[PDB]
């Protein structure tokens, strides 16, 4: 194996504070209730962008060109 | 010619499933390997079969596919939601926009921050993670020494620390992935038998 | 190849006879000798309880369950092909048998048509009757859960070769075991003997241990009763017809007084013991061998009697344990 | 004690008298024999004590 | 449009909630808290996917343990014959493929193929497990991945695939001594490891008593099951009327309000003080689908503070 990551699971106020509004602004992110297609494309490009500085089917593209 | 049959996530739970016979024409051919996922787009045609008759004994007229069009759908459940036969497959408008990107100065802190937007932290389970999708430079030194050229990495955590997330997003990033689990591959369920 | 009213009649005096209980439970086994308890037992396992067709709370179980274990001289296997002569419906097995069709439902293969066929097991045969297994000590894995299934559920389940069916196996059991070693030994546990695990062990409503303690005065019985084998009796054809018609007509309803001698039993019984000595499965058991018994009587109401009969079977076999 | 085979059961019983009636069979008579009971006892012992003793 | 009516009569009631949960397995006499549970386990939370096809569960897994003789199995009986999607099963499973999948070949040219399992048939219903206790060391790998992943990975000869295993598990679990030892902690008295603990929602523990009262309730109430048959059970509601309300409330998506969030994260980061190890991140979204599930029974699309408390009282009482 070449690279090992080891996880630890340690309670910390700070940590603990971050990674749960992280994951409860996820959670409403991705609500289901939160031209047709167009208009639906445009709004998952506003939701991706929050979190992701590249997109998603870009990255898939960019790594198998970069490998290719 | 192939026996496509229903996949295992489709079919009904405990019940038995059903299969077409398909018939690539040329250029087709070889594009499908045994053990794929795959949306075949053909024409559903029909033939006289004796045999057919003679077993059932009606008029029962033989079906197949004459496929037009493939599209590997294996390890890309996610990915549904794209168009076109290759998700992965790019144009020359997006090779000039992949230089432009990577001309940037900052673009491998982009990359490693994109991976697995929804998990808050671990920047070295991600990095790890980009650096095993990008991969190595196989090398062989005057046809006589072979070096690996691809990067294995090792999740050792908590419960609760988002592994498993982790690896479901690399097998949707990634052109070909396969996913097993600890008692659900045997030795040669993984290699070859 | 090589019920009438004058049955009806005839099946009523005998009803109406005042030893009806130890005429039958002499008739079930005139062979066997001294095992009254074990008989009384067998006979109201044979007539069964009420079964319950619940509307809000689903199905419950009027059938009895009787464990026979103990030493390995006493007789336990005549004791059960009486009860498959005397049963309606019943199948003789023995766990880990090759030579007996089944416990559990499979599918097959039609060597003479070549074709798929699902043969029902020996317990779905057994449906509305008593199934006798010989030998439950030694039994496979996979057999003692599908038993664990049907004493819970009563159904079958298959879900193999393409077919997703449950099948109805509402029979009661009266299976048979045997200790470790040559013997029972005391001292340790039912438990520990038996060899059985606890949980399929606690869901029999009766569990008799007959123990063949070398005592004078029973050998020089046992040996007098064996020896002469080289009150009236029942024919067997008339205990099945009789047993048929009361499992068939027959339904008897709790009263008022029932619940009562019921209730104060069950308290008494919890009180004696911390050590547990009953659960709510000891006041089931006992609901079920009431109706068994009022049945027995050709009776639609369960008296004071049929509770206070019932308390003390379960009491002896609780003494036992 | 642990030397024992097993203890003697009805079977055993059931042996006896059938060893008996097989001998009085050999002995051509109807009516079975104090003598054949006793043989037939005495070969009970020595199948199995007689060698295990030794 | 009669049933429209007593739907809307039923969602006017102000003491609703209070009416399902005495209205759950009417046969079964004074277990109000599992009832909750149950109730809120059927109603279950809101499933969602990122924006990079990332699932988060939204099913809710309950297990119970008891002393023999407690109405362990009464609670799975009920459950099966009133979901619509559903199976029976106990963790020493006869079959070959068990809670998961299994593999099986025709003898001879016959490829590997596919045998479904109690996990994979109840796709999208509740699998309730007898003996949660007694599962094979194969299952209890392969159950790693059903109740979190929600699928089923196998990699055999010339077979693989992967299952859809969508169920919200009910298991049903003996003490690992004969009796809950009130003495020893919740760990110590289950056989279970940290990783399968961590997956279940609630934990629910029933114990057996010796008091007169008690068992004079218990004893009576058993017997007038017998005697007055249907007459006996009077619940609020019918099984036909929960069911369609049941079915109603599955439809809204309740979502957290800007009060909900900033409770919702502290009452997380009071939880993770008081562990400092049952506590993990999979708690938090815990109280996330508790919280749409309370929501649901009281037919509301927005969750208030209010819910998220009550959320945090349940997960507290499994500890
Ligand atoms: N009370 C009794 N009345 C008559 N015979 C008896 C009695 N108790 C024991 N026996 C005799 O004991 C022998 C027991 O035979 P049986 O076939 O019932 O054995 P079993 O219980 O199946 O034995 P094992 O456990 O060794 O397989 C029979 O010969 C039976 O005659
Ligand atoms: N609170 C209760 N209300 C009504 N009946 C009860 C109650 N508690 C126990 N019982 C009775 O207990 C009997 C036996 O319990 P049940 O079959 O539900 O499983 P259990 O013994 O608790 O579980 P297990 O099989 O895991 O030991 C049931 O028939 C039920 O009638
Ligand atoms: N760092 C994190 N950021 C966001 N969500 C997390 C994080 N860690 C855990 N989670 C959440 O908790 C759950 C962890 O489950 P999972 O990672 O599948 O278990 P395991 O780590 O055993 O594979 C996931 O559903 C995930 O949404
Ligand atoms: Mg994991
Ligand atoms: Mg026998
Ligand atoms: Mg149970």
């Amino acid at each position: 194996f070449d690279i090992l990551c080891v996880v630890r699971d340690l309670v910390d106020e700070e940590a603990d504070e971050r990674l749960a509004t992280f994951v409860v602004d996820s959670h409403v992110r991705s609500h289901p209730e939160n031209n047709a297609r167009q208009r639906r494309l445009q709004r998952q490009r506003k939701k991706e962008e929050e979190i992701s500085p590249i997109p998603q089917e870009l990255l898939m593209k960019y790594i198998h060109y970069a490998r290719t | 010619r192939v026996t496509l049959q229903e996949a295992p996530g489709t079919v009904p739970p405990g019940r038995l499933p059903r299969h077409r016979e398909v018939i690539l024409l040329a250029d087709l051919v070889d594009v499908s390997k045994p053990g794929e996922e795959v949306e075949v787009t053909g024409i559903y045609k029909n033939n006289y079969d004796g045999n057919l008759n003679a077993k059932n004994g009606f008029p029962v007229f033989a079906t197949i596919i004459e496929a037009n069009s493939i599209k590997r759908r294996e390890g890309n459940t996610a990915n549904e939601g794209e168009e076109g036969l290759d998700v992965f497959s790019w144009t020359e408008e997006e090779e000039r926009e992949f230089r432009k990107i990577s001309r940037d100065r900052g673009i491998i802190d982009k990359i490693i921050s994109s991976m697995a937007p929804s998990i808050y932290g671990h920047r070295d389970i991600k990095t790890a993670v980009a650096c095993s999708l990008f991969g190595g430079v196989p090398k062989n030194v005057n046809g006589k020494h072979s070096i690996r050229g691809d990067i294995n990495v090792l999740l050792l955590g908590d419960p609760g620390t988002a592994k498993s997330q982790i690896l479901k997003y690399v097998e949707k990033t990634a052109h070909r992935a396969v996913f097993a689990t600890g008692q659900g591959a045997s030795a040669v369920g993984l290699t070859a038998s | 190849k090589v019920i009438t009213d004058q049955d009806l009649a005839k099946i009523r005096e005998v009803a109406a006879r005042e030893d009806l209980y130890s005429l039958l439970a002499r008739s079930i086994a005139p062979s066997i000798y001294e095992l009254e308890d074990v008989k009384k037992g067998i006979l109201l396992q044979l007539f069964g309880g009420t079964n319950k067709t619940f509307t809000k709370g689903g199905r419950y179980r009027g059938d009895i369950n009787i464990l026979l274990c103990g030493d390995p001289s006493t007789s336990k296997s005549q004791i059960l092909q009486y009860v498959h002569k005397i049963t309606p419906r019943g199948v003789y097995t023995s766990g880990k048998g090759s030579s007996a069709v089944g416990l559990t439902a499979y599918i097959t293969r039609d060597v003479d048509t070549k074709q798929l066929v699902l043969e029902s097991g020996a317990l779905v045969l057994s449906d509305g009757g008593v199934c006798c297994i010989d030998e439950f000590d030694k039994m496979s894995d996979s057999t003692r859960s599908v038993l664990h299934e049907v004493m819970e559920q009563q159904t079958i389940s298959i879900a193999k070769a393409g077919i997703i069916t449950t099948l109805n196996a509402r029979s009661s059991i009266l299976a048979s075991a045997n200790p470790i070693g040559s013997r029972y030994n005391p001292n340790l546990p039912v438990t520990e003997n038996i060899d059985l695990p606890p949980p399929l062990l606690s869901r029999f409503d009766l569990v008799y241990l007959v123990l063949d303690k070398v005592d004078e005065k029973n050998d020089r019985e046992l040996a007098k009763h064996l020896t002469n084998l080289y009150d009236d009796v029942l024919p067997v054809e008339f205990l099945t017809m009789y047993i048929s018609y009361a499992k068939e007509h027959i339904h008897p309803i709790i009263t008022e007084a029932a619940k009562t001698e019921l209730v104060r039993a069950y308290v008494g019984m919890r009180k004696m013991g911390k050590r547990i000595t009953a659960t709510t499965r000891q006041l089931e058991s006992m609901i079920r061998l009431a109706e068994a018994h009022a049945k027995m009587k050709l009776k639609n109401v369960v008296e004071l009697e049929d509770v206070q009969e019932a308390v003390r079977l379960i009491r002896s076999a609780i003494k036992d344990y | 004690s642990k030397f024992s085979f097993g203890q003697a059961t009805p079977r055993t019983l059931l042996g006896i008298i059938r060893l008996s009636q097989a001998l009085a069979k050999l002995r051509l008579a109807d009516m079975v024999d104090i003598d054949d009971v006793e043989e037939a006892l005495r070969l009970v012992r020595v199948s199995k004590e007689s060698l295990y003793q030794e | 449009s009669d049933e429209i009516n007593e739907l809307k009569e039923m969602v006017k009631d102000e003491h609703i909630y209070d009416k399902l949960v005495r209205s759950i397995a009417p046969a079964v006499f004074g277990h109000e808290a599992v009832k909750k549970g149950i109730l809120l386990q059927m109603l279950g939370g809101v499933h969602k996917s990122t924006v990079e096809g990332i699932k988060l569960r939204g099913d809710i897994n309950i297990c119970v343990v008891g002393d023999p003789s407690t109405s362990k199995s009464q609670f799975l009986k009920y459950v099966v014959g009133f979901a619509p999607r559903s199976v029976y099963t106990s963790g020493k499973a006869s079959s070959a493929a068990g809670l998961t999948a299994a593999v099986v070949r025709d003898e001879e040219g016959g490829d590997y193929t596919i045998e479904a399992g109690a996990l994979m048939l109840a796709d999208n219903g509740i699998c309730c497990i007898d003996e949660f206790d007694k599962m094979d060391i194969s299952d209890q790998v392969a159950i790693h991945e059903a109740m979190e992943q929600q699928t089923i990975s196998i990699a055999k000869a010339g077979i693989h695939a992967t299952l859809n295993a969508r169920t919200s598990i009910l298991a049903a679990a003996n003490p690992v001594g004969g009796r809950y030892n009130r003495k020893l902690s919740l760990r110590g008295n289950l056989n279970m490891t940290a990783p399968i603990m961590s997956r279940f929602d609630l934990f629910f523990v029933i114990l057996d008593d010796c008091n007169e009262k008690i068992d004079t309730e218990l004893a009576s109430h058993i017997v007038d099951l017998h005697m007055k048959r249907d007459e006996a059970i009077e619940p609020p509601f019918s099984a036909e009327q929960l069911r369609r309300y049941i079915k109603y409330a599955r439809t809204f998506k309740p979502i957290l309000t800007k009060e909900a969030r900033s409770y919702l994260v502290e009452k997380y980061k009071e939880l993770r003080k008081d562990d400092a190890y049952r506590i993990t991140v999979r708690q938090l979204e815990s109280m996330i689908r508790l919280s749409e599930a309370i929501a649901r029974a009281n037919c509301v699309d927005e969750i208030t503070p209010s819910f998220i408390a009550e959320a945090y009282d349940l997960l507290r009482q499994s500890i």
